[PDB]
């Protein structure tokens, strides 16, 4: 089965360069080209370039000449290098294979990879401050709001993952820098507050994973 | 051997490395030979010639107004180039698109002598058979003639694909015009009319 | 760069139903011409190459067609797989180019947002930030829109929103609103109010609280 797998850096501070290794099987690169496609979040697809099998290559001049392709046939590996990254070129990187068959014009973006996310910032790596939504003073919302962390993701769930039907976790939004999202659970009033309701916010970035139980509001 | 009839005969030159200078005299040799062997004359056979590496110079238009022996001299007179690459895409994208941008003598056959010794990065090659499609609508031959070891064999089937006349000519050297030239042009005069 | 025009970014249909995406290219492209499927959870594939011919595996219920600057993709009987993102690329010159996507999205009766509001949590004013928090959640269709007010007045600077893509079990739609101020302007006003006005009320869907009644 044809494959195609990108290992990206992650993470990319503006001005410095994006390299990323794309690694097939199930054809050989010799009879194959193989492109760069990038998404930014949110947004539709751009077609970046190709290397064709003999190593030639494509480049969308709206790149400014910063793109680099390159490959080693006997390791089954294209290799991406672009030249200084600014905050636009935060996207998802997908290495896609093409026939490059020029004898039938046919250069369909055949076998996508699942693509690498790329963030391009400065931000230091801060983990989120997560804060207990109750309400102010039949079923009952509650939530959660967790703020100023960075880089994505965070993973959040609810009891340890037992409440699950009445969940909604929202997208981030990038506010100054910093990612922020809220994610809400709906349950049976005869649930809360009488037994606990816990979110759980694990932030692999910052190996770090707090529980904030949810409570009535302490007003006087 | 000798063609009297109505040709537009273009003569297309590999300009790269794969021919050596003194080989580059041996192609330029068959162009003079071939010439001499073609009533060459608006009124019958046309002929233009173009050295293409990665772009290309033409040395003769069709419609240069100038005596066959003048001609024949400015043939003689080719510059060597010994490029890297010689674009047959490019050339034949040039031959499409401002050689026969019009087809000033519908009544003449029009014929392309793609002299190739090399083979193009394949990224040059995206366009090239939709260049080769265009110029059979406009019904302008192509003949490939391979010399040497380097040429571009993918090409010279590709362009026979194309249309029942685009035969191929498949030389091992330069030293193998000479011997096969009466029968090339012996194969070009018959693609064209004869004068009314 | 030719352009190429998805004019509908949105399409709703029913499972069942006979879909056609459109693509539009902005000079004649030749029938060069692909089309490909995001599914939601971001994998992408070729589905339809040369304008009409099925990439392998791809079911026979895909059709694509057109010639000149207008294509279309044919969905003759639409699946639960099938509801993801579609895109037309062009191939008649470099750069390739891709249309801006149609996302398809699935039909059910109108449901009223579910709307509740969270004033600033007591940890959250300790550090001298404060955020209000509006949940509108579980409606359809997905075009809503939230007000703020504070002491009777609408407020816009400050105010965050994020969408939840249709919901795969129920076919709904979720949004969320948050308002940040600093402790001290937060402090300064009493009342807190989350408007959200969608088709299935002809009145706001009002949510407050007051800072004091706390």
């Amino acid at each position: 089965q044809v494959q195609l797998k990108e290992s990206g850096p992650g993470l990319v501070a503006p001005s410095q360069s994006l390299s990323i290794t794309c690694t097939v099987s199930g054809f050989s690169l010799t009879d194959y080209g193989v492109d760069w496609v990038r998404q930014p979040p949110g947004k539709g697809l751009e077609w970046l370039g190709m290397i064709w099998g003999d190593g030639s290559t494509d480049y969308n001049s709206a790149l400014k000449s910063r793109l680099s392709i390159t490959k080693d046939n006997s390791k089954s590996q294209v290799f991406l290098k672009m030249n200084s990254l600014q905050t636009d070129d935060t996207a998802r990187y997908y290495c896609v294979r093409d026939p490059a068959d020029y004898g039938n014009y046919d250069y369909a973006l055949d076998y996508w990879g699942q693509g690498t996310s790329v963030t391009v910032s400065s931000a230091k790596t801060t983990p989120p401050s997560v804060y207990p939504l109750a309400p102010g003073s039949s079923m009952v919302t509650l939530g959660c709001l967790v703020k100023g962390y960075f880089p994505e993701p965070v993973t959040v769930t609810w009891n340890s993952g037992s409440l699950s039907s009445g969940v909604h976790t929202f997208p981030a939004v990038l506010q100054s820098d910093l990612y922020t999202l809220s994610s809400s659970v709906t349950v049976p009033s005869s649930t809360w507050p009488s037994e606990t309701v816990t979110c759980n916010v694990a932030h692999p970035a910052s190996s770090t994973k707090v529980d904030k139980k949810i409570v009535p509001r302490d007003c006087g | 051997m000798y063609c009297s009839r109505l040709l537009d005969l273009v003569f297309l030159l590999d300009g790269s490395s794969r021919l050596s200078e003194a080989e580059f005299e041996v192609l330029k040799a068959f162009v003079v030979d071939m010439m001499e062997r073609l009533r060459v004359s608006q009124k019958w056979v046309r002929v233009a010639v173009v050295e293409y590496h990665d772009g290309s110079h033409a040395y003769i238009g069709l419609k240069d107004r100038k005596r066959p022996s003048e001609l024949r001299r400015i043939a003689s007179q080719v510059k060597y180039a010994g490029s890297q690459v010689a674009s047959t895409s490019e050339v034949l994208k040039y031959t499409l698109f401002q050689i026969f941008s019009k087809i000033d003598r519908p009544e003449a056959s029009r014929i392309a002598l793609l002299l190739m010794a090399s083979q193009e990065p394949q990224r040059m090659s995206r366009n090239f058979v939709r260049y080769v499609q265009g110029l059979k609508k406009k019904k302008v031959i192509v003949i490939p003639v391979g010399i040497g070891p380097h040429a571009n064999l993918k090409q010279i089937r590709l362009i026979e694909k194309q249309a029942p006349e685009n035969k191929a000519f498949v030389l091992s050297s330069v030293d193998e015009l000479e011997q096969q030239r009466d029968e090339i042009v012996s194969y070009l005069c018959d693609l064209a009319p004869e004068a009314p | 760069d030719i352009q190429m025009t998805q004019s509908p970014s949105s399409l709703s249909a029913s499972l069942g139903d006979r879909v056609t995406i459109s693509c539009s290219a902005s000079q004649d492209i030749n029938k060069y011409l692909n089309w490909y499927q995001q599914k939601p959870d971001g994998a992408v594939k070729l589905l339809i190459f040369y304008t009409s011919s099925l990439h392998s595996g791809v079911p026979s219920r895909f059709s694509g067609s057109g010639s000149g600057t207008d294509y279309s993709l044919t969905i003759s009987n639409l699946e639960p797989e099938d509801i993801a993102t579609y895109y037309c690329q062009q191939y008649e010159k470099l750069p390739w180019t891709f249309g801006g996507g149609t996302k398809l999205e699935v039909k059910r009766a109108d449901a009223a947002p579910t709307v509740s509001i969270f004033p600033p949590s007591s940890e959250q004013l300790t550090s001298g930030g404060a955020s209000v928090v509006c949940f509108l959640n579980n409606f359809y269709p997905k075009d809503i829109n939230v007000k703020w007010k504070i002491d009777g007045s609408e407020r816009q600077n400050g105010v965050l929103n994020s969408w939840t893509d249709q919901d795969s079990k129920d076919s709904t739609y979720s949004m969320s609103s948050t308002l940040t101020l600093t402790k001290d302007e937060y402090e300064r006003h009493n009342s807190y109010t989350c408007e959200a006005t969608h088709k299935t009320s002809t009145s706001p869907i009002v949510k407050s609280f007051n800072r004091n009644e706390c």
